[PDB]
């Protein structure tokens, strides 16, 4: 019977350890795909693989849950954990142990934690994890804007006055309210002065002094 | 987890002076306000919300 | 210094290519679809209110001087009247 | 006429709405007496209902359908050189899966992914049979007994119609071979269906390069022997005539490139129709248009076969588009490396016109760093603008680091710190920090090498090194002494070309030679500068303060920086002391590593190494022996002991020692004779010339690498070390150490597997030409680098 | 005392018989639950210790080979060639030299998790002994000898607990060594029957990828076929207490306390407690 | 490893005769492990033999006379020679000796001197037994084509294509004639019988069971020598049975079970078959009565059978023989005459049994 294994599948990480919560949990999914506990064990493999550093295989367990039933009542939990397994690939490594700034690393994991959090705060505004999703989007919108500042910081010492003014113009359209825009705003003024475009350098000079940090 | 998403700097939109209408704010990455009032930090409901019976 | 003219510096090209033959084929009274067809799309533009396209042709060889040819075209609200301002050399 | 009891307790095993409530018999009764014909033979005959039991009247009616149990697990027992991963992925798409209900139907679909899969590899006599095991109804699994068939054997290869070339020349260029000699390993009877179309296109391209433009292949007959033990295959070709190339014709819009294209497609008068030369000119025009902004051109070829005078011309229609500009250069895959490291090695600038010669220059620049394994350029396209591209680099990080902490404390030896911290990236910032804290029982060797490769934005480097030897050997006398050395180093390098690099800098070197044995080669230096002590006592101290000027030059054109297979790398490290130090000398050292392949797949790589060294004194100095040259051991001349190739100094007549308990190796005492007494250990010379030559072999019997790890090669290396200041007039019975002709040659086989946790290189060599006194060993092993 | 000092050159095959044989942790490590069908392993063994009279022992035992995972009914068959390039730097104070012990062979281990420890190891080692004496006018010496090995390993493992296991292992090998002559007094051909027994308290906790194996051992060495013509031979028993350790992670395949001591006898085998470490980042 | 079953053991020999007459001459270089159809022939007590290297010889039935060794497969006249895969089959009829090859060469040697060999280029590989009928040497190649050559120079070159199945087995079906209609076994399980004028109507008939099965490897194949009696074409095939059709272009068809690739002998009312399981059975011309089998030779790589002095002698894969009677098929007689093995078919005429081994060793055993 399938009930003799699920009755001993309550020893979680708070009761047992990080290893016993999977051994009797995997044996109920393969041998009973259409059993009694069909969607219960699918919401247990997601949480058990998050704190056991089982990051890539839990991402395949996320997209399986929306694909077979999109009419789930409390679907806000699987969408909130999709953003947490993408932020687990961020600066939580040996580089983060020393205390360095990893804003100029690969932004592919931080940008992947934005398309799912935008659907959570706009689709279900009165959900449970709506408050923590908005507070996590401020750090993600600041980490992605700081990556574009490190690009313009390299292109202003090598010297490229079309590549500098294209990243700050791309920062004024994507991230208009952050600290990296106000810091890269003198970098856009310096590239207009190195060329003969003095009519454009006075427009940036009238917006830095008008917004005193 | 970490303590970086709550200790970060808030967002403040800069202003535009006269002569520059600043129409560049027309892209993605917008943060709406949906009355955020709940639990933040480490004290969250990390357990899966299992559905009860009728 | 001593290493001012010894260290190798690669070619730093910027902006779009402006061949001197197809620059003088445009004139006033031209829509935006014909300027973007002959010279191409501009790499930079002015979004602050007006619509001015900057055709900057800048190239800098390794410690051998800087050459820049700037062509600024100021469009109108409809996008027909252009202001031809050709800068063949920088200061 | 309604039926009430129609829902009994034998239909709720696998479903309640799809099995019990599939047909609404309750409160949906319409027909009068056709209830048996509307449910049983209309719906309950296809899904899982095999029972066609005729229902009785309304007193003892019963359906009683027994549902067959589900499948628990597919245990593939007896994996006869097959993988369980590729045997179960085909069964999920075509066959059975885990936990799926099987109502005793699948007999043939299990033979579709298993028996027909044996028909593809060559096993035509497969007789597999899946029999279910006796077990109660809960999670019924089954056993899988494997009955293998015949191997994929090939009897012979025959090519008919080959009136021009012989049939033996074609098998030497065929990928699908028949028999291998003892010269190679691979090339035996392995019949693969995907490999049959591989060598058929090679036969199609073999005659196209010689001039047979009308070469056509008929149907290929793959015949099988009765009572199968081999597979025959016969091709039928119909070649034409060897044609001649008349001329080219480049049409279309050349976009001003009318002088570098027609000169590029120029042919030789009296040349045939080469098949590989048409596809080379098809790409070289596409490579030429990519160096000006045209990223996506359109080129074709219309060959005009003229069978009248046996000639052929070709017409190229070049359609060059518009100038494509680079909008953004994004990088993905740099998890541990910052974006500023991967941006300095880019020759294509953002916001300029797309030059394809500059993008491939940035791809090969990331390969020679040694930080990544696989790199590639995926040039995207902006959907809005018709002439804007997005150059995307997909890199993959490598574990650039080594933390060896193999310390251990013996019962009487003591503490044996072996800290071996050495990495090329500190935290992804380009800084190469190598800390070798090899602290032995007395040898307290500690160094710290921090090197910044980009001090400025142009590529100027700045590094440092702080060594500390502290080597106290107060037990043996095998050219050993109480040494104490330290000092710093400052090196500033800068590039002068795309591949060349120069460097310069200062350096302070301190030495302290205390309690050293007297011999000839060590006291010719002390008789030149310093004092002249007596030759019959020990503990003669000497402290030198050096101030050197370290120059050098480095040329690098390798294809990869991790472990290359093509290109050359020339190194040079020279130094000379400034006037005013304790000693006045100089030393030049050269290194060479040349990789060259002799095929197309880069499988046989010829490697040639060359190490040259020379050093002399300035103003009368005599080349201080703590910075001499040593040959032998491993990675220089494989087949000898560690630093044994070179001159061996004659020991002076001693008189005393530390204790002298009648077994010391000091001479001119009661244990030996009373004359000038020679030795057997190497002391090094002023010059050095070592040349090596290897042959990188194909994949050995150990064939598991999973990227490129294992590498087997056999080598042949020479080398000699001679003392250029040895006086030959005062010594007659001793061998002349001033002769640069005593070449020591060796040969053997090496094995280098580049695993990140055991990166050791072991090699077995046998010296066939050595000299007297040279201690030679056969097996050698170290870390390397 | 001239025959007893010259007997140290003849007493080099008795010490090499212990160095050529090893346990499972010295050739395969801990072969517990690895899904590798074929994998080359790295192993370098080095011992020291003065036996009697200050013997310089600096032998470096190395071995490398592959495996072949062939599971049928829980009784696997392994096949792979191994090499034995042992550089035995074993010499006294009176005579100097080394010993180049080159050899090659194969192994067939059928060990499983149930406790069926049946291994068949066969190897052929050709020894090269180069010594340079000074007493009694001997001087340099050079000969050649061969050695055939037939390692029949037995043992069973019962699981009394969930993590702590006990493996009473017994060894029974066979030798085919030969002798040599002098030219300026010879031995004969003997067949050793050196066997050992003792339990192995293996506290193997392979829960996560961090696999710690606190392995113990109280083995004892004895001789079955004892010869008395090397003058004559002598009797000597050995003690082989060894406490092993391993920590096999994906980034650390090292950090193992591998050591073995003795209590009685006139020989020294290894250090007391010393280990290694490595890390790749 | 073993595929299905190993070779069957040898039963007790009875040996009711004296087969002591056997002379051994190893001609050629040996065939080896190559599947061919190199069977000897005889004409006026002159035994002919060949090999894949081209060493064609001629011997006598008594001891071996008129020995001329010619290098037919040379193809090189500069420094050495080279084999041309001479694996067609020696047939002596009409004063000429026709041997096919696998390099599109159909040689035609002489009888007295045996060195003038005009060769005709064909569109494939000659593998079938070259038969003659009214001065026309029929060749069934490996490409599914029929090229009948003249006896003088091969002027007539009419060619008809029958079928070309994917992954066929062989194409060495020896054709027989019947009242002007040359019955040619196809390659995809079809039985064709056309007139030998220029190529008449084919009237193909599918007799194999490859169309019924979904996955097939080498099921559609027919390789037989359809000897006819009273105008009845038997023409068996792989995975079928005999297909006793009439000469009047009929469409009626009946097989039973279990057909092979080897040949058979028609003794009028009694026929004798072989299968892939290598059980020598016996049938009649109308259906079958007392179909007895012999399971003592299971998977022993059995060759084609032949009648000799009332007994059916069949070779083996190692060199043994099976002298089997006719009334029930229980008597056997195993003689260790060869060590390499028998692969080609044995021929027997006028009291002379000829069998060639894999190494090219002919025999004249008489019992």
């Amino acid at each position: 019977p399938p009930n003799e294994i699920y009755a001993t599948a309550q020893q979680k990480l708070q009761d047992g350890n990080w290893r016993q919560a999977i051994t009797q949990l995997e044996a109920l999914d393969n041998r009973y795909p259409f059993g009694p506990y069909s969607q219960q064990v699918q919401l247990d493999l997601i949480y058990a693989y998050y704190k056991n550093a089982d990051l890539p295989l839990a991402q395949a367990a996320i997209d399986r849950f929306i694909r077979l039933n999109p009419t789930h009542p409390n679907i806000d939990y699987v969408m909130y954990m999709r953003g947490l397994t993408n932020m687990a690939l961020d600066d939580s490594a040996l580089q983060g142990f020393f205390g360095v700034d990893r804003s100029d690393r690969d932004p592919q994991h931080a940008r992947a934690a934005f398309s799912d959090f935008s659907k959570l705060v706009r689709g279900y505004p009165n959900s449970q994890y709506t408050t923590d999703a908005t507070k996590r989007l401020v750090f993600l919108k600041d980490r992605l804007a700081k990556y574009e500042y490190s690009v313009a910081e390299y292109y202003t010492e090598r010297g490229a006055w079309v590549a500098v003014v294209n990243r700050v113009e791309g920062m004024l359209r994507d991230y208009p309210d952050t600290q990296a825009t106000r810091d890269a705003l003198p970098l856009m003024e310096n590239a207009y002065r190195q060329m003969q475009m003095n009519a454009q350098a006075e427009k940036v000079a009238k917006i830095i002094a008008a917004n005193s940090s | 987890g970490d303590e970086a998403y709550l200790e970060a700097a808030p967002l403040a939109e800069l202003h535009a002076p006269a002569g520059m209408i600043l129409p560049v704010t027309s892209g993605d990455y917008a943060i709406p306000v949906t009355n955020g009032s709940g639990a933040v930090g480490k004290a969250l409901d990390i357990r899966p919300p299992a559905q009860p019976l009728a | 210094s001593t290493l001012e003219r010894v260290v190798y510096r690669p070619d730093i090209n910027q902006g779009n290519y402006l061949t001197a033959n197809d620059v003088s084929k445009i004139r006033v009274g031209m829509t935006q679809q014909q300027v973007a067809y002959a010279l191409g799309t501009p790499l930079m533009s002015d979004p602050f209110g007006t619509n001015t396209w900057f055709y900057v042709f800048r190239q800098q060889p390794g410690h051998e001087g800087v050459t820049q040819q700037t062509l600024t075209l100021t469009f109108n609200s409809s996008g027909v009247l252009t202001n031809i301002d050709n800068k063949p050399a920088l200061s | 006429f309604v039926v009430k009891d129609i829902h009994f307790e034998g239909l709720q095993r696998v479903a309640v709405g799809a099995a019990l409530l599939s047909m609404p018999v309750r409160t949906g009764d319409t027909v009068n007496d056709e209830d048996i014909s509307n449910t049983i033979r209309a719906l309950f005959a296809t899904g899982n209902f095999e029972d066609v039991r005729v229902l009785r009247d309304g007193d003892t009616l019963l359906v009683q359908v027994k549902e067959r149990p589900t499948i628990a697990s597919i245990t593939f027992s007896g994996n006869k050189s097959v993988k369980d991963d590729m045997l179960k992925q085909n069964l999920e798409a075509s066959g059975v899966r885990v936990g799926e209900s099987l109502d005793r139907t699948t007999i043939a679909d299990i033979e579709k992914g298993l028996e027909d899969f044996y028909y593809s590899v060559g096993k035509y006599s497969a007789s597999v049979k899946a029999v279910v095991t006796p077990l109660p109804r809960n999670r019924v699994d089954l056993k899988l007994v494997f009955q293998e068939g015949v191997s994929a054997e090939i009897q012979q290869i025959n090519i008919v119609g080959n009136h021009a070339f012989t049939t033996d020349e074609l098998i030497s260029h065929f990928q699908l071979r028949d028999e291998v000699p003892w010269w190679n390993v691979v090339g035996d009877r392995k019949y693969q269906k995907q490999k049959l179309a591989g060598d058929l296109e090679t036969l199609r391209s073999y005659y196209l390069d010689r001039g047979y433009a009308r070469f056509n292949i008929d149907s290929t007959q793959v015949s099988l022997t009765p009572d199968k033990k081999g597979i025959y295959v016969t091709v039928n070709i119909t070649e034409g005539d060897q044609y001649k190339l008349s001329g080219v014709e480049v049409s279309g819009n050349l976009a001003g490139h009318s002088a570098e294209i027609e000169q590029l497609t120029k042919i030789e008068p009296g040349e045939l129709y080469n098949g590989t030369k048409v596809t080379k000119m098809e790409d070289d025009i596409k490579k030429l248009l990519g160096r000006y902004g045209y990223a996506y051109p359109r080129v074709q070829s219309m060959p005009e076969i003229n069978d009248a005078d046996k000639t052929v011309k070709l017409r190229v229609n070049v359609d060059a588009g518009n100038r494509f500009y680079v909008r953004k250069i994004r990088f993905e895959g740099n998890d541990t490396s910052k974006d500023a490291v991967l941006r300095r090695e880019m020759r294509q600038m953002e916001g300029a016109w797309l030059g394809s010669d500059l993008v491939d220059q940035g791809k090969e620049r990331l390969n020679r760093l040694g930080f990544f394994e696989t790199v590639d350029t995926d040039t995207q396209r902006v959907p809005g603008s018709p002439d804007q591209v997005d150059v995307v680099y997909k890199v993959k990080e490598r574990n650039t680091g080594s933390f060896n902490f193999g310390i251990c404390y013996g019962t009487e030896s003591g503490v044996s710190f072996q800290a071996g911290v050495q990495q090329d990236n500190w935290l992804g910032t380009g800084y190469a920090v190598g800390i070798n804290g090899t602290k032995n029982d007395y040898q307290t060797y500690a160094e710290l090498s921090v090197t910044n490769p980009y001090f400025t934005v142009d590529g100027v480097s700045l590094g440092g090194r702080l060594f500390y030897n502290d080597f106290q050997a107060d037990d043996a006398d095998l050219s050993d002494y109480t040494n104490k050395s330290y000092g710093t180093d400052v090196t500033l390098g800068f590039p002068i070309n795309e591949y060349n690099s120069l460097r310069a800098g200062l350096g302070y070197v301190h030495n302290s030679l205390s309690n050293m044995q007297p011999q000839v080669a060590m006291w010719r230096y002390l008789y030149s500068m310093g004092e002249h002590p007596s030759t019959s006592d020990q503990d003669n101290s000497f402290k030198t303060d050096d101030f050197t000027f370290n120059y050098g030059w480095t040329y690098n054109k390798l294809d990869r920086g991790y472990f290359p297979t093509d290109g050359s790398r020339v190194n040079l490290t020279g130094k000379v002391t400034i006037p005013g130090s304790d000693n006045e000398y100089y030393k030049v050292t050269l290194d060479t590593a040349t990789y060259v392949p002799i095929d197309d797949d880069h499988k046989w790589v010829v490697l040639g190494r060359t190490r040259w060294g020379y050093g002399d004194g300035l103003g009368g100095k005599e080349m201080p022996f703590y910075e001499n040259f040593y040959a032998g051991g491993s990675s220089t001349v494989r087949g000898f002991q560690s630093n044994t190739i070179g001159p061996k100094a004659v020991y002076f007549p001693h008189q005393a020692s530390n204790y002298d308990p009648d077994y010391d190796y000091e001479c001119a005492t009661q244990d030996g004779a009373k004359d000038l007494c020679k030795s057997d250990d190497a002391v090094g010379g002023n010059a050095m010339a070592v040349a090596s030559l290897e042959f990188i072999t194909p994949t050995p019997f150990i064939s598991d690498k999973y990227a490129n790890s294992v590498r087997t090669s056999f080598f042949w290396d020479m080398g000699t070390v001679w003392d250029t200041n040895w006086d030959s007039s005062q010594y007659s019975g001793y061998p002349d150490y001033s002769d640069p002709s005593n070449i020591r040659m060796s040969a053997g086989i090496a094995l280098q597997w580049m695993s990140p946790l055991c990166p050791l290189v072991f090699s077995y060599a046998q010296p066939f030409k050595k000299y007297d006194g040279d201690k030679a060993e056969q097996f050698q092993f170290n870390i390397g680098k | 005392e001239a025959t007893r000092n010259a007997a140290a050159l003849f007493s080099v095959d008795y010490k090499a018989f212990l160095n050529e044989v090893n346990n499972l942790n010295k050739r395969m490590g801990d072969l517990r639950d690895i899904n590798g069908e074929a994998g080359a392993w790295c192993r370098i063994m080095s011992g020291t210790g003065s036996a009697s009279g200050g013997f310089s022992d600096n032998y470096t035992h190395v071995q490398v080979g592959v495996d072949k995972k062939h599971e049928l009914d829980g009784l696997d068959l392994f096949t792979g060639f191994t090499v034995t390039h042992t550089d035995s730097s074993a010499s006294a104070d009176v005579f100097s030299g080394k010993t180049k012990s080159v050899g090659a062979g194969l192994y067939a281990s059928a060990m499983f998790d149930s406790g069926a420890y049946i291994d068949l190891i066969g190897k052929y080692v050709h020894h090269d002994n180069e010594y340079t004496a000074t007493f009694a006018g001997l001087g340099t010496r050079d000969y050649s000898t061969h050695s055939w090995y037939a390692g029949a390993e037995a043992g069973y493992r019962y699981h009394v607990t969930e993590d702590a296991w006990i493996e009473p292992q017994a060894e029974l090998v066979y030798g085919s060594v030969s002798g040599k002559q002098f030219a300026w007094m010879k031995d004969k051909d003997y067949n050793p029957l050196i066997g050992r027994t003792g339990v192995d308290v293996g506290k193997s906790f392979s829960g996560k990828d961090w696999k710690v194996t606190a392995r113990a051992g109280l083995g004892y060495q004895f001789d079955l076929l004892a010869n008395g013509e090397t003058i004559k031979g002598e009797k000597d028993s050995r003690m082989l207490m060894s406490v092993g350790l391993n920590a096999e992670i994906r980034d650390n395949v090292r950090f193992g306390l591998e050591f073995e001591k003795s209590a009685f006898g006139k020989y020294n085998v290894d250090n007391a407690v010393c280990a290694n470490f490595r890390y790749s980042f | 490893e073993e595929d299905v079953v190993k070779m069957s053991p040898l039963p007790t020999v009875e040996n009711q005769f004296t087969p002591t007459t056997a002379w051994s001459t190893s001609v050629g270089s040996g065939i080896g492990n190559f599947y061919s159809n190199l069977h000897p022939a005889l004409a006026d007590n002159v035994v002919y033999a060949a090999d894949r290297a081209g060493l064609v010889k001629a011997l006598n039935a008594d001891d071996g006379k008129e020995i001329w060794s010619v290098s037919l497969a040379e193809k090189d006249g500069w420094f050495s020679k080279e084999p041309a895969l001479l694996s067609g089959g020696v047939t002596v009829s009409g004063g000429h000796v026709y041997i096919g090859s696998e390099k599109a060469q159909v040689y035609a040697l002489n009888t007295s001197d045996g060195t003038v060999a005009w060769q005709t280029k064909v569109a494939g590989e000659a593998l079938s037994r070259p038969v003659v009928s009214d001065g026309l040497v029929l060749i069934h190649t490996s490409n599914g084509q029929l090229q009948a050559l003249n006896e003088a120079d091969g002027a007539v070159k009419w060619t008809v294509n029958l079928d070309m199945p994917s992954l066929s087995l062989r194409g060495e079906s020896a054709p027989t004639t019947a009242f002007g209609a040359a019955v040619v076994g196809g390659d995809n399980g079809r039985v064709s019988a056309v007139l030998m004028e220029q190529g008449q109507m084919i009237w193909q008939q599918r007799i194999s069971q490859a169309t019924g099965s979904t996955e097939i490897d080498r099921l559609s194949d027919v390789d037989t020598t359809p000897v006819v009696v009273n105008g009845v074409v038997f023409a068996l095939a792989y995975n079928g049975n005999l297909t006793a059709l009439d000469l009047r272009s009929g469409q009626i068809m009946w097989k039973r079970e279990l057909g092979s690739v080897n040949d058979f002998i028609v003794d009028g009312n009694r026929i004798y078959l072989v299968d892939q399981n290598d059980r020598v059975m016996a049938l009649t011309i109308d259906g079958g009565v007392t179909l007895w089998t012999q399971s003592d030779l299971l998977h022993r790589l059995l060759t084609s059978p032949v009648l000799y002095n009332g007994n059916l002698v069949v070779g083996d894969s190692e060199g043994y023989l099976h002298w089997i009677n006719v009334e029930d098929g229980r008597f056997v007689a195993q003689q260790k005459v060869d060590s390499s093995g028998f692969q080609t078919e044995p021929v027997a005429a006028d009291g002379k049994l000829l069998i060639q081994a894999k190494d090219g060793t002919v025999y004249s055993i008489t019992r």
